[PDB]
């Protein structure tokens, strides 16, 4: 059984492959089809050129270049590619399928050359009959300009590049001076340049002039510039009679063209039909020949000796399938696979689904977790779902979310079939991501009591507000209880209600990144305690979490205690935290107002315990490996490390109350989009009143949709990504990983 | 198809909405007429709700229909 | 410069003002004294917490903007060091959040002192400490800002250049991103004996 | 007029209802011109792009929101008898949003800009330049943000 | 500062010259293009340098040492274009002056073929892309200056840089092209200078000035030394081909433009430290592309800097260069110069 490889990276194992050379070749396509072994690089010493298989590596570059070529010219010319072979060679089912035999790549590379030369041939030809009818076209044109054309040899006519016309005309005239008579028809169909396959728009230019030397530098400004000139005889009959010779002479270039053409595009097709399997077959021989130049060729022997890496449950299957080729071919080999121990740092592999796939994308774009170390992935499948909720907390916005998921989930199996854009994409594939953040906003906007802005009232409020008042009177509600579930609904739209939400949702925010803070520390912990490095716990883990602490989880302690304690019914003042927590460094043993028994002394002491762990986590792990020049970098690192997590813990404290900042902003842009666009339309009735009403519901749910769900809504999931990367991962993230990307064989789109 | 799919969809989220909002304000709930400036009488706008809910509606039938065919 | 000719007839048109006055004999009608009394201490606390914020703010932009540009160049050819540079945004964005911080704590003194007792002894304190104090933040803010953008700049060319170079650079922008830190500090201190306008 | 609501206290509110908006939409407008440079210097080459290249012209916008937002507040707090505590307060919540929107469209704009021209090239960029440009705009939220409680107060215990 | 205000406009220009910068080949690079036996195994070692597959679409028996130096100049142009098109201000003027001189040379290249009477292909073949003005094939038309100065390049930004050169002779040949390039060259240096001076900021001020400085030395220096060939030309006409930018400037310059021998050219540099030894053995061309080199890598020391731009350019210049010279000891087989392909990165 595969052991579940998503807390963890999957465990690693080396294999040496002993592949007997006359069966290398079907050796490397077997690694290739069961996509499971990442191989080493043995020949890295080996300049490109210098290794063993680099002669075959080059004949397939060169059919490759050809394919390349047939596609250029597929393309060049209106004719669409065969796609095909997808389920040809079943990739990624790790199943075994015999390969092309060497005679039949051969055969390819010939058949490429061979198609190379003769698209070549013909493509030239096409391309001179080509620019001969366009030629001949711009003749026939500037002959059938109107005599008025010929009216202001004696003459210089031709067609030049819009774009080149003015510089000509400019040119002339500086040329010529005043002595300019430059006309220009517009040539309404572009002409297309075959050097370059290119459309230009084209003019019909005629200058008069005398002089033959006059003339003659005319035509040498004129065709310096890419312009064509031609000669007519400027006589309505003679120029008729050069457009009727000018039109047989089209006449035959069309049905010359007609039959090159249709050679070529016979050709086109044929290669067409069969192009797509041609590349995929060559591209995956060319892969197997790179992958076997990763291999030491024992010249004594004629052995290939070839290490890979691959996941360590995995391992007997490889076995099986090398067994099942060997099966196959018939032949008696010694022992091909070979484990191996060796101190070589393993690729960081996470078995994920399509549900843990989003969330491992998200975590694996910081880095890559180093060889089984604890996967944030894991940990971030709720964690980055919820911090985004807590700055949504919107029941309607998380509603809207959850069902723009749910429609990607219900259909997932249609799109993924089909193709999809780069966002689309995105959207697709973190399609769980984003259904989970959409039903965590949904409760947090319950518990916000926010829905589009507005409060629900399931519950009894804990807030009677006075039993009689009038108009304008303000009035101050009495708390005869406490709302179960969520933000009463007493105070919505109360003058206060924002001061009761801020310190709510800062002391929220404060109380989440610090729990948040503490799980990643003890994953570092974890991570500390499965590699045995018992240093880091002592001198890194332990001081660092005193520091931590006595600091900020003694703030949010100090939070909790001060929610649970009745100050007004005590008769002590409500202590400022804020205030408590500057005094704890700034004046130490002054305590404005006392929060619990004994606040000073254990104030003192917290601050103590962090100023004595600073020393602590700078010096203790670069002291114990002095005492068993590498000492030096090993205390440079400790001195930054010190220095970063002291600074990261007020720094990361501050930073996550971004979840207060982005709430509360979503909570009053959503409310005063309300005002905006669909309060004023309970303002007015009647007809006029039907009709506000609908078009301000269209604006509001078209704003809230892209305002507050998407706009608003990819913010919020982008300082989750942040809080999970810089604060999260900051606290046990070593990273610096091999990713795992094993030897396999993929379909590669033209 | 791609109008009458969103047009369905901004008819549905909008039926279901005014006409829980009109619902509210015929109840008069204290969120939508508790404040001396929300509107005064609260069955009359829940009316105006009401039938810009039913335009929604019919907004929604026609463009389920046209997305049908 | 169209400027600079503002400034200097500026100050020529201040100093013949000032000798116009202390000539006549009305030197002490120039009194800054009375300007401070006199001018409300709402204005410069209300100054002082909207400067800090927004001056914070300028800083983090300007740095993000620096060091943002320059990751963006770097990683067309070297794309991996776009998640590694971006700890220095974080010290880009930490002292905007540090303006907050102190906006909000100094709000916290922007309360409704009486009629009588508006240009008192602790009143004129108050708005003069958060005036400062919030100049100091913002100030302090801009630059450790401006600064660690234009480290983070070079550390992502660094880590472009060569990974390890990386971490040499970061360690210049922590020294860089401390400056605020202590200019945080300083505002606290300013505004620590300062009471909410009473 | 009072002592503490002089005639001159709507002075201060009226400017901050227009820094908001004047000063989110200078930023807002710096942030979309130079995206739309380099969306339009981009997409010369990669169209396919261009309507996911918009992505910064949208957050220069966003930052015009929350002073269109801050601005709103503000103005339905203004009047003539108020006092001037409360003009000093909406004086200093439209220098905040509008200060803070500023910066954060200035970087955003040249931020979008780097980043759709190097993402036409490198598309793995994008993430980045999304993730440069939420911190550019996070900026002005929290302009935003002291400007919504400056407004907290801009009204209330005020005599 | 030099951070504060650069990154507004040149952060991701200077971000991806600094990228491709980092491309530059290093010795080691270098070493192993030396070791390669053939120019497929040249293309296949440069495969795994950031050029990559430049030559991927090139035939193995169409490989040779001119088109593998056609492909990496034509990669360095599309980048330095590239980098063009998103540069603006200043800087797109920073950029359009080092395309000035490319244009100096272009017209040159195509008067000395027209006065020659070799196509216009061939020689505009020839021409260097950068230097590409749209008048720039019609430079084939006429011989003498006056006709091609009245037709075409009055609009072109040449235009300011021909204000000496109607001195001499209607009647056009080699000496002549080479006193009209060596004129446009002065102009445009000290055109590029000022422009430096007054628009570029600084450091890319100071380092621009350095590498204009060294620019116009080293022309100064090649001018003196081409004339020594000469019979005799008037010290007063030399002076007027001296660009008066560089370091040798006012003093040097002035000695070389009274030098009539190459022991004048080596007194006259022995006051100048930093061209002590180049006369005094080695070869000169050498010894000036190494100094190039070297004042290039200084300017990649200095970050928030548009003189960068001008240093990558230049690097990667001598980078073809060099790959051309190894090419050429692999397509020729004359391995035993292979290893003076300058190397300072």
């Amino acid at each position: 059984e595969k052991e579940e490889a998503i807390f963890r990276s999957a465990e690693m194992a080396l294999v040496q492959f002993y592949i007997p050379q006359e069966i290398s070749r079907d050796s490397a396509y077997t690694l290739g089809q069961l996509g499971l072994v990442q191989f080493r690089d043995l020949n890295s010493k080996v300049r490109a050129f210098q290794r063993t298989f680099v002669n075959e590596i080059r004949r397939l570059d060169n059919v490759e270049r050809q394919y390349r070529y047939f596609y250029s010219l597929l393309k060049k010319h209106d004719i669409k590619l065969y796609e095909g072979d997808t389920d040809k060679y079943l990739d990624g089912s790790g199943e075994l399928y015999v390969p092309p035999s060497g005679s039949v790549i051969d055969d390819y590379v010939r058949n490429a050359s061979y198609l190379e030369e003769r698209l070549i041939q013909m493509e030239d030809a096409t391309d001179q009959i080509e620019v001969q009818k366009n030629d001949l076209e711009q003749y026939r044109f500037i002959l059938q300009s109107g005599d008025e054309f010929f009216l202001k040899v004696n003459y210089v006519t031709g067609v030049i590049a819009r774009d080149k016309v003015a510089t000509l005309e400019q040119i002339l005239w500086r040329v010529l001076r005043g002595n300019l008579f430059f006309k220009t028809v517009e040539i309404e169909q572009p002409v297309y340049d075959v050097k370059t396959r290119e459309y230009k728009h084209k003019n019909a230019f005629i200058v008069f002039s005398h002089g033959d030397l006059i003339i003659k530098r005319i035509r040498k400004i004129a065709e310096s510039l890419d312009a064509n000139l031609y000669d007519v005889d400027s006589s309505n009959e003679g120029r008729s009679q050069q457009l009727a010779k000018v039109n047989k002479n089209l006449s035959d270039l069309y049905t010359v063209l007609k039959t090159t053409s249709t050679t070529l595009e016979s050709e086109l097709y044929a290669i067409a039909k069969e192009l797509d399997s041609w590349f995929q077959d060559v591209t995956r021989e060319k892969a197997i020949f790179e992958i076997l130049n990763k291999s030491n060729y024992d010249t004594n022997r004629k052995i290939l000796i070839a290490e890979g890496w691959i996941p360590r449950d995995e391992l007997a299957t490889l076995q099986a399938r090398l067994g099942e080729m060997i099966a196959r071919l018939g032949i008696d080999v010694p022992s091909i696979i070979q484990v191996l121990d060796t101190n070589h740092t393993p690729p960081t592999f996470h078995r994920t689904n399509k549900f843990t796939a989003g969330f491992q994308s998200i975590c694996d774009c910081y880095g890559i977790a180093q060889y089984r170390e604890i996967n944030a992935g894991l940990p971030t499948i709720v964690t980055f779902p919820f911090m985004f909720a807590i700055m949504f907390g919107d029941m309607g916005h998380g509603f809207l979310m959850t069902l723009a998921a749910l429609s990607l989930v219900l259909n997932e199996k249609k799109i993924n079939k089909m193709k999809r854009g780069e966002i689309f994409d995105m959207a697709f594939t973190g399609r769980y991501i984003i259904l989970l953040m959409g039903v965590f906003s949904m409760y947090t906007g319950f518990l916000y009591n926010d829905i589009f802005s507005k409060t629900m009232t399931i519950f009894k409020s804990g807030w009677k507000w006075p039993d009689h008042w009038k108009k304008g009177e303000s009035i101050t509600a009495t708390s005869v209880g406490t709302y179960p579930i969520g933000l009463d609904w007493a105070w919505h739209g109360t003058e206060n209600a924002l001061l009761f939400s801020n310190s709510y949702k800062m002391k929220l925010s404060i109380l989440m990144g610090f729990i948040h803070m503490t799980y990643s520390y003890f994953f570092s912990l974890a991570n500390h305690l499965y590699f045995n490095s018992m240093i880091d716990i002592i001198g890194n883990f332990i001081p660092g979490l005193l520091f931590m602490q006595g600091i900020f989880g003694y703030l949010s302690v100090c939070i909790v205690y001060k929610w649970a304690v009745d100050w007004v019914k005590d008769g002590k003042p409500a202590p400022g935290l804020l205030n408590m927590l500057i005094n704890m460094f700034l004046s130490p043993g002054t305590i404005d107002d006392e929060l619990y028994p004994h606040q000073a002394k254990v104030q003192v002491f917290l601050l103590l315990m962090a100023l004595v762990c600073i020393p602590w986590l700078l010096l203790v792990k670069p002291l114990h490996f002095k005492f068993t020049e590498d000492f030096g970098d090993i205390m440079i690192h400790q001195v930054i490390h010190t220095i970063e997590f002291c600074l990261n813990c007020v720094s990361h404290t501050a930073s996550y109350l971004r979840l207060w900042a982005l709430s509360l902003a979503h909570a009053q842009l959503s409310s005063v989009l309300w005002t905006m666009t669909i309060q004023i339309a309970f303002g007015f009735r009647g007809f006029v009143g039907v009709f506000m009403t609908v078009a301000l519901f269209a604006m509001w749910f078209a704003l809230t949709c892209a305002v507050l769900v998407l706009m608003e809504g990819t913010s919020a999931m982008l300082h989750s990504l942040r809080l999970h990367w810089v604060e999260s991962m900051s606290k046990f993230f070593v990273g610096e990983g091999l990713p795992y990307e094993p030897f396999a064989f993929e379909y590669k789109d033209m | 198809t791609g109008k009458a799919w969103c047009c369905t969809v901004l008819s549905a989220f909008g039926v279901v909405i005014l006409s829980v909002i009109a619902h509210l304000f015929n109840t008069n709930h204290e969120s939508f007429v508790g404040s001396i400036n929300d509107p005064e009488d609260g069955p009359a706008v829940a009316h105006t709700v009401y039938l810009a809910a039913l335009v929604y509606l019919v907004f929604f039938v026609f463009c389920g229909f046209q997305v049908y065919l | 410069s169209f400027s600079h000719f503002l400034y200097y007839l500026v100050l020529i048109v201040v100093i013949v003002y000032g000798l116009y006055k202390l000539f006549t004999g009305h030197g002490s009608d120039i009194n800054f004294g009375k300007f401070l009394l006199r001018t409300s201490p709402y204005m410069w606390a209300n100054l002082g917490i909207a400067l800090c914020v927004g001056l914070s703010v300028v800083g983090a932009a300007w740095g993000i903007f620096i060091t943002g540009s320059s990751m963006i160049g770097a990683g067309v050819r070297a794309p991996r060091i776009t998640t590694k540079n971006l700890i220095s945004i974080i010290f880009c964005e930490v002292v905007a959040i540090y303006g907050l911080i102190i906006a909000i704590v100094f709000s916290s003194k922007l309360t409704v002192a009486t009629a009588e007792n508006m240009y008192s002894k602790s009143n004129l304190y108050t708005g003069y400490s958060l005036f400062w104090a919030g100049i100091t933040v913002g100030a302090s803010n801009l630059i450790c800002g401006i600064a660690v953008g234009i480290t983070g700049a070079t550390a992502a060319i660094s880590d472009a250049a060569d990974s390890a170079l990386f971490v040499k650079i970061l360690v210049i922008e922590i020294f860089g991103s401390i400056l605020g830190l202590l200019g945080l500090i300083v505002g606290l201190l300013m505004a620590g004996k300062a009471s909410e306008f009473q | 007029m009072t002592e503490l609501c002089p005639v001159y206290a709507p002075f201060f509110g009226a400017i901050g209802c227009a820094s908001a908006i004047i000063f989110t939409s200078l930023g807002a407008a710096y942030g979309t011109a130079k995206s739309g440079v380099g969306i339009c210097a981009t997409c010369v080459l990669r169209p396919d792009l261009l309507f996911k290249n918009i992505v910064p012209v949208i957050m220069a916008g966003i930052i015009a929101i929350y002073g269109l937002v801050v601005s709103v507040l503000v103005c339905y707090s203004l009047g003539q008898k108020q006092a001037l505590y409360t003009g000093f307060i909406q004086l200093g919540a439209g220098l905040s949003v509008g200060l803070s929107g500023l910066a954060a469209g200035f970087a955003i704009g040249i931020v979008g800009d780097a980043g759709v021209r190097g993402s036409s090239q490198q598309p793995r960029l994008f993430v980045g330049m999304i993730l440069i440009l939420i911190f550019a705009e996070v900026l002005g939220l929290y302009g935003l943000i002291v400007a919504l409680l400056l407004n907290s107060r801009a009204t209330q215990d005020v005599v | 500062m030099e951070g504060v205000y650069f990154n507004i406009d040149n952060g991701f220009i200077e971000g991806v010259v600094r990228g491709y910068r980092n491309g530059l080949l290093s010795n080691n690079q270098y070493i192993n293009l030396t070791q390669c036996d053939t120019l497929e195994d040249l293309k296949l070692q440069l495969s795994s340098t950031d050029y990559g597959n430049f030559l991927s679409s090139v035939s193995s028996e169409s490989l040779t040492t001119s088109l593998i130096q056609e492909y990496a100049s034509s990669k360095l142009y599309h980048e330095f274009n590239y980098i063009r098109d998103q540069s603006s201000g200043s800087t797109r003027k920073f950029m359009d002056y080092i395309t000035y001189g490319y244009m100096i040379d272009n017209v040159a290249l195509m008067i000395t073929g027209t006065i020659h009477d070799r196509d216009k292909g061939e020689i505009l073949q020839r021409c260097h892309p950068l230097g590409w003005f749209d008048t720039l094939p019609t430079l084939s038309v006429a011989t003498d200056l006056e006709s091609l100065y009245e037709t075409v390049l009055v609009d072109t930004p040449l235009a300011p840089y021909f204000k000496n050169c109607f001195d001499t002779a209607e009647e056009l040949d080699d000496m002549n092209i080479e006193i009209i390039r060596n004129k446009l060259y002065k102009a445009y240096l000290e055109d590029f200078y000022n422009f430096v001076t007054e628009e570029i900021p600084e450091p890319a001020k100071e380092c621009m000035q350095t590498l204009l400085g060294f620019e116009a030395d080293r022309r100064s220096i090649n001018i003196a030394l081409n004339s020594l060939q000469s019979s005799d030309i008037d010290p007063d006409l030399k002076s007027d081909l001296l660009p008066n930018i560089g370091k040798l400037y006012p003093l040097a310059t002035f000695h070389l433009a009274q030098a009539q021998d190459f022991e004048g050219v080596r007194a006259a540099l022995a006051n100048v430290y930093e061209y002590r030894g180049f006369l005094e053995t080695g070869n000169l061309e050498d010894h000036f592309y190494q100094l190039e080199m070297e004042l290039c890598r200084d300017a990649f020391t200095q970050q928030f800097a548009i003189s960068t731009v001008w240093a990558w350019m230049k690097s990667k210049e001598q980078e073809v260069r060099n790959i051309t010279w190894i090419a050429e000891c692999i397509a020729q087989n004359q391995r035993e110069r292979i290893n003076n392909y300058i190397s300072v990165y």
